[PDB]
Order: structure tokens, then C-alpha cells, then sequence
């Protein structure tokens, strides 16, 4: 189950919701051949694929759990590829918005015990802890969770 | 809401750190920019140290607390620039804040006296019922000089107008000096002289009336 | 390559209105953001405004001393960036630049939103506001003696005086006499009215029988002055 796998699954309720262009994980593969986004948490790898505003019609995020890693080139600069089973899609128009989601996923990615939860709860479980989480987030009301919105993999 | 120190100096090939300090700096990156007399400003360092492309590896910055710095080793004549740091004040005047700016000098190019020429007023500016004395200053390094005046054997402490010197290329400093009268005062005094001192050192040039 | 060409500077009473076009190329004008920042004559960088992309929502945000009477806007179809002026003041006096504005967020340790940063520059329009009206230069000969003359070599030049607002440009036998030559930068006097000097360094044999014109431009007043320097019987 590769990277492109993982994107267009986790791009696939957001095209049903139209809540970008139908071609969206394409866009997002693309970027992430040239703008990587794995990032090393503490005990885990964790990416936040996207694209360019453009492609998006209203904000959205879409959630991935791994049962195995995936590697994923880093964000930062590294010989090795960050072996990634945590996946945050961002469906964000504005630099703005994007800026202050992916802040506020430093503060959960961060969370070790929350990250924890992340690798062993349902996706039921999984729904209604983000979205307790967000809703704390006065900045992050424009962008729209759903249930559907979270998966596993594999 | 960002300070700088107005002027640094570094002698060639050592190193320099220019420092930034201000609120904002805790929480936001610097950009900086070099910016040479005349030429538009250009961007050096942005974000935590990256580099636009064509910009030497010599220049990086760094941040601490509420300071950040662009530091450049190895410093080369081609650095005289003065240099600015902007950052996020998100709640002050500006919320782009600029720096002061930094002038920096390189020390240890070659030393050069000045090559000094004084001009009388012309013939058409005395017959258009003016006159000035014109004192250019060319050719030296360091680029500071102190320019003075002399009526006859008088110095003139009033009526002058000097221009901060600047680069040329060949890497020395050149100025300007105006000493603006009356076509009488130019036809009643012996003699005017221009007295340029570079290092100590003076070289004054005289013109008189009769000439 | 980037290009970014200011236009739109002059003169202007306070009170008064202008506008600046700042025309792009070499990048795709419609997706940057693009600020204007200011250079009062022989002093610091400030910032003046800045207009987002559309996608990023258009939004401008201007300098304290400018809000309400300056406006950004942009026209992507013709990548183009404009600054009105309205009632204009004597501290407005400026070169004004165009600036191509990256944005910059460092994911582990950045404060959203971020940084902006000035990464291309046009060279800058110069805005001068004064209840003072135009006046064109009057040039006057340098002229050569033997208290100028190096032995081999002699200065002769030209001095501009008096005139308003800046710039003058200085070219030497129509710009057939490059080598040698040195402008000055102007002075302010105290009139209000600037001078500047041009010299040229040339061979002392030729005084005779050399020409030598310093070609003098003023365009704030459509005044060009060619002026003939010769030797002094001295």
C-alpha cells in the first residue's frame, strides 16, 4: 500500500463532498514529489500531504492511520525517508488557514499520549477526539471534519 | 520597535555579526537586505538562514531571543553596503518594521590621499550675478575626510555645503564641497582655499580673483 | 528573469494625488504577494503597504501614516500593481518600490502566520512632495587651467545648479567620453534647490584641440543643457 494509495484514499471523501477539484490527489501527488511533507514525531513518522489553495472550494481535513509505515521524504532535509503511519490531508484555500492548521497539528503531533490514542483508537473514536480537539480552536472553525473524513490503511 | 547600530566595521577577510534587536524577534524570523548607494535594496537572508539564490555563502543568520543576526565571514570590499533587518510587529505602526539599517565598512583596503581640484565661479556665473567655488575630492580611502574653508586667511564657517563622500568603483571614496558667495565677496578677498585633511594629513588648494 | 519597473513619480503639491503603476514579469504575477515599500531621501527602508494574492484572499494591509489615504490594488490581468496617493504630504516624499513578497513559515518552530520578505526589487520611482515648483538647471563650464592639470592629465567639468526636484543625469560628448568621468551626488542647499558636479580626467595635450561638451538632462522640466567647457587662458 503505497503513497499514492494513501493520498487518493484519504482525497476521496473530500472529492465526494466536492470540497476540492476532482483531480485533487493528483495535485497532491505531484506537490509531494517536489514539496515533501513527512515530518519525525517522537516515537512515530508523520505526514501532512496538500496541494496549492487553489484546488480547494471550502477547508477540510482528512485523517490517516497506517498499520505499518510508509516512508515518506521529509520536510526537512535528510539522506533517509521518515517511515510515516500518521496522516493529516490538508484541503486549505488561504496561507492564513494552512499556516495556523499546521500549527495546530505541531501541538497534537507533539502529544505523545494523544499520538498514542491515535495508533489504537476506531475510527469512531479517532472522529470524536479531533473533533473535540478543533473545536478548541476558535482559528480552525472554517474548516469542516467529518466522520467519513478518517481511515485506516492497510 | 527594531534596533540596529547605526555603523559597524570589519577588517578584510575577518568576520562580522550585525544585530537585530526588538519584541517581535522572539516569535517571528528576520529578513535582511543589502542595499549599496543608488542600487535598489536586495534580500540576503529570509526565514531561519536561507539564502536566495546567487547570494554567497558568506552570509547567514541566526536569531536569540530577541535578537537576530546576519553574519558575514571572510568580509570583502563588495560587502560596503548598509544592511537592514524586518520582521512582524503585528501591532505597532508598521506591520512590516524595518530596522534602521547597519552601515558596514571594510577596513584594510589600500590607504589613497585625495586628489584635490578647486574651481573659481565661472565667467557666466559671475556675469549672471553669482558665484561658486567648487572643491572636488577624489580618489581616497579611508572614506572620511574633513573638508574646511578659508576667506583669504580666514576660515568661512557658514555658507558651505559638503556631500557625505562615496564609493566610486575602484573601490575609493570621491566628494564634493560648494562654497557659494557674492560676486563681490569673490572680487574683494585675496584668495579662497579649499583644505581637504584625510588622516591627519592636509592638502588645500587656493584660487584668488586675479586668475 | 524577474522585472518589476515602477512608474508614476514627480512632483506633487501637498493635498495632491498620484498614482503608481508598478508593471511585472518574469513570474506569475497572479499567484504573489506584492508590497510597496518607501526610501525618504538619505534615509531607512519603510514599508508602506502590502496586497495578497487572490487565492490567499486579496487583503491589504498598510503602513499607521498611510492608512486612509493611500490604496493598494492589482490588476492580474495586466500584472500590474498600483498605489493611489490621496492627500499627499511633505513626509510622503520618497522613492517609492515595488516588491515581490515570498512568505515563509518554518513547520517545528514558526508563528503562524509566518514571515514575509521583500525577494525582488524594481529600481524605485521617486515621489517629491513640495509647494515648491520645477526649476531647470543652470550649468556652468569647470573649466581647465593650470591649476587644475596633473601634468599628463587635466580635470575640467561642469557644475548644475540649481534646480528642482531631483534627478539630473550627466553624460560627456554625448556619451562618446566615458573613462575619466566622475557625477557627483547632489547637495541640498538650503534654498531648497539642488547642484551637482561633473568631472572628467583627459589628456592634457588635447585641451587645444579637443572638444568637451557635458551633455546635461533634467526631465522633471524637459530641459536639456549642452554645454561646451574650454580651456582658460590661464
Amino acid at each position: 500500500v503505497t503513497q499514492e494509495d494513501i493520498i487518493r484514499a484519504l482525497a476521496s471523501p473530500l472529492i465526494k463532498d466536492g470540497m476540492v477539484d476532482e483531480d485533487f490527489a493528483e495535485k497532491v501527488i505531484e506537490q509531494e514529489s517536489r514539496y515533501p511533507t513527512g515530518l519525525q514525531a517522537k516515537g512515530v513518522g508523520v505526514a501532512i500531504p496538500h496541494t496549492l489553495g487553489d484546488y480547494v472550494r471550502d477547508n477540510a481535513i482528512s485523517v490517516g492511520i497506517l498499520d505499518k509505515p510508509v516512508n515518506f521524504e521529509g520536510w526537512y532535509q535528510s539522506p533517509d525517508p521518515v517511515p510515516v503511519r500518521v496522516v493529516f490531508m490538508l484541503a486549505i484555500r488561504t496561507w492564513d488557514d494552512i499556516v495556523n492548521v499546521l500549527n495546530w497539528i505541531k501541538d497534537v503531533i507533539l502529544d505523545e499520549e494523544f499520538m498514542k490514542r491515535l495508533l489504537t483508537m476506531s475510527d469512531e473514536e479517532i472522529y470524536r477526539q479531533i473533533y473535540t480537539r478543533i473545536s478548541k480552536a476558535p482559528q480552525l472553525s472554517g474548516i469542516h471534519f467529518k466522520r467519513e473524513y478518517v481511515r485506516h490503511l492497510g | 520597535e527594531l534596533t540596529q547600530d547605526p555603523a559597524v566595521s570589519v577588517a578584510l577577510g575577518q568576520t562580522v555579526r550585525i544585530t537585530c534587536q526588538g519584541d517581535s524577534l522572539r516569535s517571528y524570523y528576520a529578513s535582511w537586505y543589502q542595499q549599496k548607494p543608488g542600487q535598489a535594496p536586495v534580500l540576503l537572508i529570509y526565514g531561519k538562514n536561507n539564502r536566495p539564490s546567487g547570494v554567497p555563502d558568506r552570509f547567514s543568520g541566526s536569531s536569540s531571543g530577541n535578537t537576530a543576526s546576519l553574519t558575514i565571514t571572510g568580509a570583502q570590499a563588495e560587502d560596503e553596503a548598509d544592511y537592514y533587518c524586518n520582521s512582524r510587529d503585528s501591532s505597532g505602526n508598521h506591520l512590516w518594521v524595518f530596522g534602521g539599517g547597519t552601515k558596514l565598512t571594510v577596513l584594510g583596503q589600500p590607504k589613497a590621499a585625495p586628489s584635490v581640484t578647486l574651481f573659481p565661479p565661472s565667467s557666466e556665473e559671475l556675469q549672471a550675478n553669482k558665484a561658486t567655488l567648487v572643491c572636488l575630492i577624489s580618489d581616497f580611502y579611508p572614506g572620511a575626510v574633513t573638508v574646511a574653508w578659508k576667506a583669504d586667511s580666514s576660515p568661512v564657517k557658514a555658507g558651505v555645503e559638503t556631500t557625505t563622500p562615496s564609493k566610486q568603483s575602484n573601490n575609493k571614496y570621491a566628494a564634493s564641497s560648494y562654497l557659494s558667495l557674492t560676486p563681490e565677496q569673490w572680487k574683494s578677498h585675496r584668495s579662497y582655499s579649499c583644505q581637504v585633511t584625510h588622516e591627519g594629513s592636509t592638502v588645500e588648494k587656493t584660487v584668488a580673483p586675479t586668475e | 528573469e524577474v522585472q518589476l519597473v515602477e512608474s508614476g513619480g514627480g512632483l506633487v503639491k501637498p493635498g495632491g494625488s498620484l498614482r503608481l503603476s508598478c508593471a511585472a514579469s518574469g513570474f506569475t504575477f497572479s499567484n504573489a504577494w506584492m508590497s510597496w515599500v518607501r526610501q525618504a531621501p538619505g534615509k531607512g527602508l519603510e514599508w508602506v503597504g502590502r496586497i495578497k494574492s487572490k487565492t490567499e484572499g486579496g487583503t491589504t494591509d498598510y503602513a499607521a501614516p498611510v492608512k486612509g489615504r493611500f490604496t493598494i490594488s492589482r490588476d492580474d490581468s495586466k500584472n500590474t500593481l498600483y498605489l493611489q496617493m490621496n492627500s499627499l504630504k511633505t513626509e510622503d516624499t520618497a522613492v517609492y518600490y515595488c516588491a515581490r513578497t515570498g512568505k515563509y513559515y518554518d513547520f517545528w518552530s514558526g508563528y503562524p502566520p509566518g514571515e514575509e520578505y521583500f525577494q525582488d526589487w524594481g529600481q524605485g520611482t521617486l515621489v517629491t512632495v513640495s509647494s515648491a515648483s520645477t526649476k531647470g538647471p543652470s550649468v556652468f563650464p569647470l573649466a581647465p587651467s593650470s591649476k587644475s592639470t596633473s601634468g599628463g592629465t587635466a580635470a575640467l567639468g561642469c557644475l548644475v545648479k540649481d534646480y528642482f526636484p531631483e534627478p539630473v543625469t550627466v553624460s560627456w560628448n554625448s556619451g562618446a567620453l566615458t573613462s575619466g568621468v566622475h557625477t557627483f551626488p547632489a547637495v541640498l542647499q538650503s534654498s531648497g534647490l539642488y547642484s551637482l558636479s561633473s568631472v572628467v580626467t583627459v589628456p592634457s595635450s588635447s585641451l587645444g584641440t579637443q572638444t568637451y561638451i557635458c551633455n546635461v538632462n533634467h526631465k522633471p522640466s524637459n530641459t536639456k543643457v549642452d554645454k561646451r567647457v574650454e580651456p582658460k587662458s590661464c
